[PDB]
């Protein structure tokens, strides 16, 4: 039933990002991807910050993006044997990890002359994947709070921008986009 | 760290307006530079140089914005 | 050292001087405009000091970002 | 004789330089220093094919004055392009330093900022002097006289506005400074 409420409340806000997500004339790709990645990170961060009091251990006993999909934490050298985590714990680990990635002067240079690493696009795509996992969990489990908090428009706009960017540069496979493809097909028209 | 709803809503509206405006302004600087540079000049090498430094400045700006150098 | 062409240097110089005078005139305009509007509203001396602090901070920040690098 | 042109569509310059109301001195000096750094950089960049090892065997601002390198770490007798290479590289390293020239907002300037700023400005003026003395005719022929004089006029206006270079350093071009500043 979640799909039909999600597709009912798709209409949101009061423009076209599709031109704005495009790589500007003569702009380095890695820098663009980095900037938008950090931006989306902040967005999703405070977004989840709004409904964190609804997202408790009891409400979300396991990291779920709908009854069909269930995510497990891993893929970090520290804490490497996969753990069956709850919503707030998993999301905590995720956002903390991404935060540590963005704060790394090696992967995301702060100085001007410092160039990006060779494997930057990969970890960028990883980050974006996991951020989408957060998006999916919020959209599936804690959607009623978004409605009552009247944050529906802002959530849909943020997600729309995210999807426009990702699709613009093909940074997330559709297999990961699966839990929300029904919505993605609608927002991208 | 939890945020209030009104804060988030404001952030999103302000952010969207900022993105669209910044994009529009970028395209505006590019077009403006092209028009004035075309108006009373000039070799093609010079255009390439000016465009290169401008693009470098833009990339630097978005890098600083990425580096949260606004505080 | 990287060799720039003469047309580039000339163009940049011409554009730059005009930019300097314009930025000067605009700065003074913002300052005077703030002083007049804040005087009009009728405000405490502490409040006026606060507003001036914020304006000066915004300006100083502006030229700081412009210093390395901004567009 | 010989008119100095100057440009043209605008010139305030004096006014332009003045420290704005309630603006930090170090920030102003920093910004203007960076601007002048770029200006001089591409300026010398246009006539780089004339300032060669053969043409300028030593960094000279006239037969009276001769400059030698040593700071980056025993003075070295360098040519025009080599000396200027070392100079601009050094200043570049100073500007890229996050300690002396803060990029963040809250980060304040060090206490000894004015010193290295004045050093930078001295050496940049040394470049101005060398171009004006040795490689000046190409600037004329390239029709950059107006731009060179305007840049130098602005530079001198700034320096004089804040007393950042001693007259002993400005000596090789004092005859010109007296003319441009009227
Ligand atoms: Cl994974
Ligand atoms: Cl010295
Ligand atoms: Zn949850
Ligand atoms: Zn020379």
């Amino acid at each position: 039933s979640h799909q039909y409420e999600l597709l009912k409340h798709a209409e949101a806000d009061l423009g076209n990002l599709r031109m704005a997500v495009m790589l500007p004339e003569g702009e380095d790709l890695n820098e663009w991807v980095a900037v938008n990645t950090v931006d989306f990170f902040n967005q999703i961060n405070m977004l989840y910050g709004t409904i964190t009091d609804f997202c408790t251990e009891e409400s979300c006993p396991v990291m779920s993006a709908g009854p069909k999909y269930e995510y497990h934490w891993a893929d970090g050298t520290n804490i490497k044997k996969p753990i069956k985590c709850s919503a707030p714990k998993y999301i905590d680990y995720l956002m903390t990890w991404v935060q540590d990635q963005l704060d790394d002067e090696t992967l995301f240079p702060s100085k001007i002359g410092v160039p990006f690493p060779k494997n930057f696009m990969s970890v960028a795509k990883t980050i974006l994947k996991r951020l989408f996992r957060v998006y999916a969990h919020i959209y599936h489990q804690h959607f009623d709070p978004v409605i009552q908090l009247q944050e529906e428009a802002h959530l849909n706009t943020s997600f729309k921008h995210f999807i426009f960017f990702v699709q613009e540069f093909n940074l997330i496979d559709r297999r990961e986009l699966a839990p929300l493809q029904e919505l993605i097909e609608k927002l991208t028209s | 760290q939890s945020y209030s709803p009104q804060a988030f809503k404001f952030f999103m509206e302000q952010h969207v307006e900022n993105v669209l405006k910044s994009h529009q302004q970028r395209l505006h600087r590019k077009k403006q530079l092209e028009n004035e540079m075309m108006r009373v000049g000039l070799s093609q090498d010079a255009q390439d140089q000016m465009r290169k430094m401008l693009c470098q400045k833009e990339s630097n700006y978005i890098r600083l914005k990425r580096a949260k150098m606004d505080k």
